[PDB]
């Protein structure tokens, strides 16, 4: 319950701007970001791992329907 | 098992699992252990941010007696340490600090190094400062206003803005009163006002409280009245709002028999 | 627990944390294990302080 | 479309009342004109605002503007808040035009050493006598290419004093011959104006493009930071830089990529590992991290004292390797370093202001943000104040200091306009000086 | 000894329910004499611990397990982690449901901000559930309920 699924990023959104975007609910574990090698961009969505199961529930309740590059973006539990 | 600690240190350094091992085998601690650990850890690696916190606020709570003079200096020297960790726990002992130590003097450093912090802005911190900022405005009511205004000027949250519309409603007569009168009673979307309540009447209501007596500048009936006079949709209750209001704004040597027309009229 | 039957321990509440379990008051966490003003749990411990091989067997 | 609501309802009231026949179902003709005599709507709105508003001008400013009273009660030497000690460093090139810019003054220097005689002057307030300090400006760093330029025009005694009540609070009206170096004049006023306050804003009002173009080529030859300076228009570029919102939007942006890259070679001198490369933020943040740190060590080291040992405490000689001690006394290896460490600290200044623009995607945004906050000098057109002013009030525009040239040639309404191109401050005017040169 | 088994719930089977018993204490008896037509479980039941303290903890433990005049009440401060049918049941102990607690949610994601409005059977079936719960113990943020308001 440390990884959740962020998905609607605008394609400027980058590992670095989703790790200073949640580093603030705790210190996170990784980043995975599905892209796609013919166009290089990724397809919206993203993985986060928080190291702690309660700083990502922290960052699920205070992330999600947030503004990130102008739009709204989804937040919830992975799996 | 000092010697055998500091022979593992020797070759393992660069683990802090055994430092905090080492840490915890004393069990008393802050003789020369944790300016010890804190010195190995700052001069090895600049990582165990969480650990680091978490030791500081146990030195903290050991060194309590005399409350905060120089374990508020080193929980204050370890957080300038973290160089741009926006975390969730160095924010929290920053504003500990300025709660237990000097403030309002010092929590303008604790409100700087919040904002110094909230330079890459994730949605954490300014709400936690603003919050600790309306905590502290308790004593005084210099800067909650400022607070209020980096708050609405920075962020869309109707709660937020009912609060401290509240907030300068608990002043004497008008002060920012009526500007957060005017920002409720404005209206360009649907959102704000719907935030805590859903009447379409409330901003009618703050604005005959504004038509009340008051120190506000001039604001005497014209958008209140007007607006309460087209579109009213109240029985009774706008057109004795407006009575009252041409019956004491100032003075009224001439408003009284306004109301009076009025009344004759509707 | 139970007044006169009781001998029954909770896990999370009179009992340690079952493998991995989560500290914390939202849901899905282990709250605070049940302790006295003075540090001792409710009962028991809700925080956490051969060659059997049978003889003749067919293969 | 949008018809005139007052207008409007008088010819609705007419056909309701009257029986006139309705006026907007006979119109069979539309009449276009030119944008640039097509502004009269926009400045008779402009004063049904203004006069709408409280008209919250400066105490001293009301009744020298509504034509009665002390003519005078506007002027430097009768306005109570006026500054005693004055930094005019690049004003005065030499102790001998300072003493003769001051006839009927005698000059008293807080230093006799002629090799002493950047200069200040403190006036009293027997009492003919100023008071002249000779200053050293602090070193910007080890490159010689970073010591500010200075200001050449050796001005006459007229343009000391025009340049002294420019610098002090009140109206300063400046009548200026043709070709009696009023763009010299003003410029040093401005340039003082923003050296001797920083936190203030100055606001420059022309009644052309051309003095607004010669205004910024007399800048562009003094130490003035061209990430404060903005111009408004609504136009062929005069100056060999771009002054425009857009220019300036591209200028920060290729100097928010040369520090990025700076701060990214200042971290590998340093040994901090990491290929990432940083942002405004994440500079901020390892400025905080390693660069103060070792700044504060350093300076408890050598702050709390070997010629030798400021040198090898010194946590930049790798990064200043491409330009420092010279080990003659102590005095100059500290100032040499606080030189050091006072251009890394305007690399971490500089991005710090720039974050805005990876805060704000938008240019518009980022011009509003550099017209709002970073800008200290702010210049434009009598004629685009006035079609714009709805908007700089709106977006909140700020300013401490008026500068006007051609002040002859500005209608009267063009001349009050620009003194409310924002909100009066908790009661009061913010502005502090209005200076007028024609 | 003897506890109510309020809420008691229809398909929520008596061998689990004394299996719970158990899990707390003396299971003794369980027990939902019905309604001698329906079989399904009848709102209140009787579950016997026989020890008097062992049914006190047990129940102060398994209350909250998750088992048009206008009767319809206003329920803020809402703990957004609750289920549907274990919330119907907490506000069901005193009274019917006549629409499970409709919970004023944002839309952009899918978690609540703290409110909601539960149509009940009765306005005293209302007032007797928010006046107990009037700021009492809710899950992480305490109850705040009373009669709902109009939309």
């Amino acid at each position: 319950k440390r990884v959740l699924y962020v998905g609607g990023l605008a394609e400027e959104v980058d590992d670095k701007v989703l790790h200073a975007a949640f580093i603030p609910f705790g210190d996170i574990t990784d980043i995975q970001i599905p892209l796609d090698y013919e166009t290089e961009k990724h397809r919206g969505f993203a993985f986060v791992e928080f190291e702690l199961a309660e700083d990502a529930a922290a960052a699920i309740d205070n992330m999600n329907e947030s503004e990130l590059f102008g739009r709204t973006i989804r937040v919830n539990l992975a799996k | 098992e000092d010697l055998p600690y500091e022979e593992e240190i020797m070759r393992n350094q660069f683990s802090v699992k055994c430092w905090l091992r080492y840490i915890e085998f004393k069990q008393g601690a802050p003789k020369p252990r944790l300016n010890q650990l804190y010195e190995r850890a700052l001069k090895l690696l600049p990582c165990s941010y969480k650990l680091w916190y978490r030791y500081l606020k146990a030195r903290r709570a050991q060194v309590k007696h005399r409350c905060v003079t120089d374990p508020a200096y080193e929980d204050v020297n370890n957080c300038h340490e973290r160089a741009f960790v926006f975390m969730h726990k160095m924010p929290r002992l920053w504003l500990d600090y300025c709660q237990f130590l000097m403030d309002q003097g010092r929590v303008t450093h604790t409100r700087r190094t919040f904002d110094r912090a909230l330079r890459a802005l994730p949605i954490t911190q300014h709400s936690r400062i603003w919050p600790l900022y309306l905590r502290f405005l308790r004593s005084h009511p210099l800067p909650e206003t400022a607070v209020r205004g980096y708050r609405r000027f920075l962020k869309l949250s109707p709660e937020s803005a009912e609060e401290y519309i509240e907030y300068l409603k608990s002043s004497d007569r008008l002060d920012e009163a009526a500007q957060r009168l005017a920002t409720v009673v404005n209206d360009e979307r649907f959102v704000s006002k719907a935030g805590k309540s859903n009447y379409q009447l409330w901003h009618e209501l703050c604005d005959l409280i504004s038509q009340n007596p008051d120190k506000v500048q001039s604001l005497n009936v014209d958008a209140i009245i007007r607006g309460g006079l087209t579109r009213f949709t109240d029985q009774l209750g706008k057109l004795w709002c407006s009575l009252a209001d041409y019956y004491i704004r100032s003075g009224h040597f001439e408003k009284a028999r306004d109301v009076y027309e009025e009344a004759i009229r509707t | 627990p139970p007044p006169s039957y009781p001998n029954l321990k909770i896990p999370g509440l009179n009992s340690p944390i079952p493998e991995s379990c989560s500290f914390g008051y939202h849901a899905g966490g282990w709250g605070k294990p049940p302790v006295d003003e003075t540090g001792k749990p409710l009962y028991g411990d809700v925080f956490g302080t051969i060659d059997r091989t049978p003889w003749g067997e067919l293969e | 479309v949008f018809l005139d609501p007052n207008q409007y309802q008088q010819d609705m009231t007419n056909t309701i009342q009257n029986g006139a026949e309705d006026v907007y179902e006979t119109f069979n003709i539309i009449m276009r004109r030119k944008p640039k005599e097509n502004n009269f709507k926009a400045v008779l709105e402009t004063i049904r605002n203004l006069m709408n508003t409280d008209c919250v001008v400066p105490d001293w400013l009301h009744d020298i503007i509504l034509g009665y009273g002390d003519p005078s009660s506007a002027h430097y030497s009768k306005m109570p808040n006026q500054i005693a000690t004055l930094d005019f460093n690049d004003t005065f090139l030499s102790i001998e035009h300072l003493k003769a810019s001051f006839p009927g003054h005698n000059v008293k220097v807080t230093v006799e050493d002629p090799a002493l005689q950047p200069f200040r002057i403190t006036f009293p307030v027997e009492a003919k006598t100023l008071i002249v300090e000779p200053h050293v400006i602090p070193n910007r760093g080890p490159y010689p290419y970073n010591q500010p330029k200075r200001n050449t025009i050796q001005f006459t005694h007229t343009q000391i004093e025009a340049i002294r009540a420019g610098m002090q609070p009140g109206l300063t009206m400046v009548v200026g011959p043709p070709g009696t170096g009023k763009t010299d004049v003003a410029v040093q006023i401005i340039s003082n104006i923003y050296h001797n306050f920083p936190e203030q804003r100055t606001l420059i009002v022309t009644h052309s493009n051309q003095a607004l173009n010669q205004l910024f080529e007399k800048i562009m030859a003094l130490d003035i930071d061209e990430r404060h300076l903005l111009r408004l228009g609504h136009e062929e570029l005069e100056t060999e830089k771009d002054f425009s919102r857009y220019g300036r939007v591209n200028y920060v942006l290729a100097r928010r990529i040369e520090l990025l890259e700076e701060v990214k070679r200042l971290q590998k001198s340093l040994g901090v590992p990491g290929d990432a490369s940083y942002t405004c933020e994440t500079a901020g943040y390892f400025f905080l991290y390693q660069v103060m740190s070792r700044w504060e060590e350093y300076i408890s080291k050598v702050k709390n004292p070997d010629v030798t040992e400021v040198s090898t405490f010194f946590p930049f000689h790798e990064y200043f390797a491409n330009a420092i001690f010279k080990g003659r006394s102590y005095e100059e290896d500290m100032e040499i370093a606080e030189g050091c460490f006072r251009h890394i600290k305007k690399i971490f200044t500089q991005l710090e202001e720039f974050r805005a623009s990876e805060l704000l995607r938008s240019g518009l945004d980022r011009s509003k943000y550099l017209l709002v906050k970073e800008a200290k000098i702010i210049a434009m057109t009598c004629t685009h104040a006035a079609l714009k002013r709805h908007d700089l009030v709106k977006l909140g525009f700020k300013y401490d200091n008026i500068l006007m040239e051609e002040a002859a040639q500005i209608l009267e309404i063009e001349t009050f306009i620009p003194l409310l191109l924002q909100n009066p401050q908790d009661g009061f005017s913010r502005l502090k000086r209005w200076i007028m040169i024609g | 000894a003897t506890v109510y088994v309020g809420g008691l719930d229809e398909k929520v089977s008596e061998p689990l329910l004394w299996e719970l018993f158990l899990q707390a204490g003396p299971v003794v008896n369980t027990h939902m004499p019905k309604d001698r037509v329906t079989g399904q479980h009848q709102g209140y039941g009787f579950v016997e611990f026989l020890s008097e303290e062992d049914a006190d903890y047990a129940i102060k433990i398994m209350n909250m397990i998750k088992l048009d005049v206008g009767a319809n009440i206003f329920i803020g401060n809402l703990d957004p982690e609750i289920d549907e049918k274990l919330l119907y049941d907490t506000f069901s102990a005193f009274g019917v449901i006549l629409q499970t607690p409709k919970i004023m949610r944002d839309p952009d994601t899918g978690n609540s901000k703290g409110y909601a409005f539960i149509n009940f059977a009765s306005f005293d079936a209302s007032d007797a559930a928010i006046e107990a719960m009037n700021g009492q113990y809710l899950c992480n943020r305490p109850i705040t309920v009373s009669y709902a308001f109009k939309k």
